[PDB]
RNA sequence: GACUCAACACGGGGAAACUCACUAGUUUAAGACAAGAGUAGGAUUGACAGAUUAAUAGCUCUUUCUUGAUUUCUUGGAUGGUGAUGCAUGGCCGUUUUUAGUUCGUGAAUAUGAUUUGUCUGGUUAAUUCCGAUAACGAACGAGAUCUUAACCUGCUAAUUAGCGGCGAGUACACGUACUUGCUAGCUUCUUAGAGGAACAUUGUGUGUCUAACACAAGGAAGUUUAAGGCAACAACAGGUCUGUGAUGUCCUUAGAUGAACUAGGCUGCACGCGUGCUACACUGAUAUAUAUAACGAGUAAAAUAUGCUUGCAUACUUUUCCUCCGCCGAAAGGCGUAGGUAAUCUUUAUCAAUAUAUAUCGUGAUGGGGAUAGAUUAUUGCAAUUAUUAAUCUUGAACGAGGAAUGCCUAGUAAGCAUGAUUCAUCAGAUUGUGCUGACUACGUCCCUGCCCUUUGUACACA
């Protein structure tokens, strides 16, 4: 533990996010970055908030804004996408899908 | 409103020195007199993190562990 | 273990929270309403819809996905406690939403301001109303703003059956020049279940029996 | 260091905000609204509060 | 033996209906019941100003929401009375069935 | 920001930090994505100590350790902005106007037209509400109807977290009363809340075209639609709001930021003018003691508490936080310890107030009226009280003897007087929004003044 500075995600981190929206298929981040973590999440807000603001300016998933709140969902692009990334055998799929 | 003046010059940003092969200074081995330390190991961190020598004092880089000389 | 005056808030708060978050996601399908029935079993959110083919997607597919975003926005306590249910609306004709959202989605095609008004009408009168109103305010055609009104019929504006007989929407288009408002009134057919629950088919009429031959 | 938001803002008119705006102005706190005047006027409705006289 | 039945609703339309029904499919099970008892009513008050902004007479308006509860009291088993409550009563009205055993 | 009514205790605007947009400083990247550039013989992140800075911001230097592709860079680009534009818009609100107004079909004016009639001389009404007249005959909005609250019912339906009774046991006094305490036939006057009844000008006299309708009397709880509110028609204003909004169009800015923060100031600064108010000018009073007596309300991821390691990190996610009975301490303000309550169950309401009432002191004297401005001391709220947050105690003791020209609001449980719940709220009401207590004088009209409406008439006005 170096005690590196605030929003330098380290990769455990990363592919700890990628695991959550690929089995579960949605995220709901409320918008706000002085929330410690997630409910479902061990992770910095923070940290959730660029990733997905990320994947979302790649045309992975589509979001829209009811006051105070995110709701993201992804796309088949991104499905594929991750699965490289993630290295799954070509069968497992999301929940929502199923 | 007014444009300020800016008569006091701007503060530079601070970059990190770069020295090559930092590690390899660290050790050295003569045809006799093989692996032989150079520096201090810290107590506190896993093995193999060496802490600097400064002037009066031994300072560790990841824990901040400083031991006082004399 | 909170009082009842906190709870009953609660509530209300949270179902004005379900209600403007579908009308994002299932704008472009004739949304239309929303009743939520908590049960101690298992909560059931009901929709309606015009077009609900679209609404539920290939398999039920998108409708789960709905069914996961409730469930970790509102329900994040429990894991298994909401499921989502769809419903067609027994007569579009009437329901002041689903026209203010069809003339919505006209006008950003580009179709003139004049027949997509005369059209609405034309279908609202068919579908058995007593009367209806449009309005249209923005930027139509030059620089200063201008409203449009279309009326046809019979319609009441004060007291009481004002509130009970009229249905009401309110939407609104972002052209590339500005936003446009959209208004739309409908009188419903005169029957409006009253106080003691029972149709009240004659607001104020003092109709006079034949006497019997 | 670091010396983002170290502020202390446990009251205050910038501890809270509007469930709905996210203004910090005219909030409702009666009942625990939580929500801005202007909002609640909106919204008074489909809440449950009705006009009678 | 001496239970209780405790219903609140915001609406006043179909508390009553639901009330009435209890009433009467309990009597045809020939139980003795206690009448309905209807609680004072109370009422949330919230006063706040139109126009968002700052000028013009300055009016108001008065909004309230009101709340309503009953009370049934008889003698009967629990098992009987607690499937009696899921007769498809309108989810408007919730009901707490509680022992008042002491 | 707003500048007559229709700006000026208004922006729910009672700003110590935050709010905050203004002043002086210092940091951050929380610069998506694409291409490049850089580098695994290392792109970059972080820091003890001495200097340095308001600062314990490695902000930046001297010194050298750590970290590992997260960054860095470079060309496009993209969010964000309490930045400009309410004379680019949506939505909402205020005003003309709470007045009584606005339109259509067919016919007629027509024997060019803009247009007219219907929509009217007259009587009546809160009201184009009615009767009548009649080149017009019929319709629709608005008015009225409708909705909420209040007043009458010993007549219906019910009894807990409501009452009254009934059976005992007591403490006191009388030729049965007061209170305390256990148990618990029945009833609904008192309390709470569901459904119904009641008023229609009913009956007389009078006025009236005897029509539409008005006045007085009787009965009646109620006869100004019984009283108060809610909603609100065509159309308008370049009325206010982009500083409520992930509503939004253009323009500006985007790493030396108009983004996000952090530290200290300001919004309150005082030769003057204006608006809403509070306290007064005393005896129909001030001071002290004592007696009797209301209605609408509100209440429960962080920090803190129990126990150790040399306030840092463990352990309990326990009793904690909101209203607080009672006991004890303290002049007081407050402090300490423990009940009850998620509430017709407890705070607390067969009572949580002040005007009132009784007795005594003062005695027409800027006085015992009035309480501004100042000095010293104490306790709570908060990480922080200085420009004095708020409370408590002892001293000081200003103007003000009923107010010029002008000007506001009011016709009955109303004016005026008197208090109190709630909003904002860590702590601060001289404000707003409700609620109750005591309770007058004057009219039962008019077009003189000021406004708005209708008809006739004049116009060279039409931005009127
Ligand atoms: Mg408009
Ligand atoms: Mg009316
Ligand atoms: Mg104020
Ligand atoms: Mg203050
Ligand atoms: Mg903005
Ligand atoms: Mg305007
Ligand atoms: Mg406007
Ligand atoms: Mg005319
Ligand atoms: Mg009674
Ligand atoms: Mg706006
Ligand atoms: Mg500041
Ligand atoms: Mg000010
Ligand atoms: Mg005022
Ligand atoms: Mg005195
Ligand atoms: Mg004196
Ligand atoms: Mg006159
Ligand atoms: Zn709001």
């Amino acid at each position: 533990l170096p005690h590196h500075k605030y929003s330098y995600i380290p990769k455990q981190n990363k592919k700890l996010i990628y695991e959550y929206l690929f089995k579960e298929g949605v995220i709901v981040v409320e918008k706000d970055a002085k929330i410690p973590r997630h409910p479902h999440l061990n992770v910095p807000n923070l940290h959730i908030m660029m990733t997905l603001k990320s994947l979302k300016s790649r045309n992975y998933v589509e979001e829209k804004y009811n006051w105070k709140h995110q709701y993201f969902i992804l796309n088949n692009e991104g499905i594929e996408y991750l699965r490289e990334f993630l290295h799954l055998p070509p069968s497992i799929f999301p929940a929502t899908l199923s | 409103k007014k444009k300020k003046v800016y008569k006091k010059p701007k503060k530079e940003k601070h970059k990190k020195k770069k020295v090559k092969l930092a590690v390899l200074k660290f050790y050295k081995v003569g045809d006799d007199g093989k692996v032989f330390r150079l520096k201090r190991q810290c107590d506190n961190c896993a093995p193999g993190t060496l802490m600097a020598s400064h002037f009066d004092r031994d300072y560790c880089g990841r824990c901040h562990l400083t031991i006082m000389k004399k | 273990p909170i009082s009842k005056k906190r709870k009953f808030i609660n509530d209300g708060v949270f179902q004005a929270e379900l209600n403007e978050f579908l009308a994002r996601i299932l704008a472009e399908d004739g949304y239309s309403g929303v009743e939520v029935r908590v049960t101690p079993i298992r909560t059931e959110v009901i929709i309606r819809a015009t077009r609900t083919r679209e609404v539920l997607g290939d398999k039920g597919r998108r409708i789960r996905e709905l069914t996961s975003l409730v469930q970790k926005r509102f329900f994040n306590k429990s894991t298994n406690s909401v499921e989502l249910f769809a419903e067609r609306v027994e007569h579009r004709g009437l329901c002041a939403m689903a026209q203010a959202e069809s003339l919505r989605y006209k006008l950003l095609k580009g179709l003139a301001v004049r027949r997509a008004c005369y059209g609405v009408l034309r279908h609202i009168m068919e579908s058995g109303a007593k009367g209806c109103e449009v309005i249209v305010s923005g930027k139509l055609r030059a620089q200063r703003a201008k409203s449009m009104k279309f009326r046809d019929g019979y319609l009441i504006s004060t007291g009481e059956p004002s509130k009970r007989f009229v249905n009401t929407a309110t939407r609104s288009a972002q052209l590339k020049q500005g936003v446009l408002g959209i208004k739309v009134k409908i009188m419903l057919p005169t029957a409006i279940d009253t106080r003691t629950g029972l149709t009240s088919i004659l607001p104020d009429n003092i109709s006079v029996l034949e006497p019997k031959t | 260091g670091c010396i983002l938001n170290v502020h202390p803002k446990k009251y205050g008119q910038g501890s809270r905000q509007c469930r709905v705006c996210s203004n910090k102005h005219a909030i409702i706190r009666k009942y625990n609204i939580n929500i801005c005047r202007q909002c609640f006027r909106e919204r008074a409705d489909i809440i449950g509060f009705k006009k009678y006289r | 033996r001496r239970i209780r039945i405790a219903l609140t609703s915001k609406n006043l339309r179909a508390i009553e209906k639901v009330c009435s029904d209890i009433m009467k499919g309990a009597k045809e099970k020939n139980l003795n019941v206690s009448g309905p008892v209807r609680l004072p009513v109370k009422t949330l008050r919230i006063t706040t100003r139109k126009s968002p902004c700052g000028e013009g007479t300055n009016t108001w308006d008065r909004f309230e929401l009101r709340i309503y509860k009953r009370l049934i009291d008889l003698y009967s088993q629990c098992e009987v009375v607690t499937q009696m409550t899921s007769i498809n009563i309108d989810p408007v009205v919730e009901v707490e069935v509680i022992i008042t055993d002491s």
